Parts: C-alpha cells; sequence; structure tokens
C-alpha cells in the first residue's frame, strides 16, 4: 500500500501547492498528477505512495518523467504510466 | 529535479 495513504487524493494534493514558488516554470497540476505534494519547504515535493522527495526543479521539467528517473520502481508510477513508459526513460 |  501507499507510504502516506492521506495523500492519496489528487484534489488533496493539488490543494497543497497553494504557495508553490514555481508555478509557471513546473505547474502544480502535474505534479499533484503525478503524485506529488508539496512540504511547504522551498520546491521540495512528495510522493504520497513510494515517498520519494524532489527539489531543485528547473524550468521544464516534467513530473512523470522525474518520478521514472529517480523512483522507477513505484507501484503507484506503474499503475498510472505503465512498464514500457518508465522502461523507455531508462 | 534531483532527490531531496
Ligand atoms: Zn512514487
Amino acid at each position: 500500500g501507499p507510504a502516506f495513504p492521506g495523500m492519496g487524493s489528487e484534489e488533496l494534493r493539488l490543494a497543497s501547492f497553494y504557495d508553490w514558488p514555481l508555478t509557471a516554470e513546473v505547474p502544480p497540476e502535474l505534479l499533484a498528477a503525478a503524485g506529488f505534494f508539496h512540504t511547504g519547504h522551498q520546491d521540495k515535493v512528495r510522493c504520497f505512495f513510494c515517498y520519494g522527495g524532489l527539489q531543485s526543479w528547473k524550468r521544464g521539467d516534467d513530473p512523470w518523467t522525474e518520478h521514472a528517473k529517480w523512483f522507477p520502481g513505484c507501484q503507484f508510477l506503474l499503475r498510472s504510466k505503465g512498464q514500457e513508459y518508465i522502461n523507455n526513460i531508462h | 529535479a534531483v532527490p531531496i
């Protein structure tokens, strides 16, 4: 099961980005869709399922791509995007 | 991005 079941709802994850510092650069809508919530500290986000944390987001970064790059064993990522998608990033 |  998920590491943090309480953030399993995409709407709750989206609400967490109310003070996100990079709205133009990396859309909260995409981050929330990809399983991430904002920790509230700088640009640090975390996946509700694997609990993997990412920071130092750059212009044009794609949340799903970064999810697969750094946490390829996440079961939320696998269920959502499939194995072909993960393998292609690696 | 990079891991925390
Ligand atoms: Zn994950």
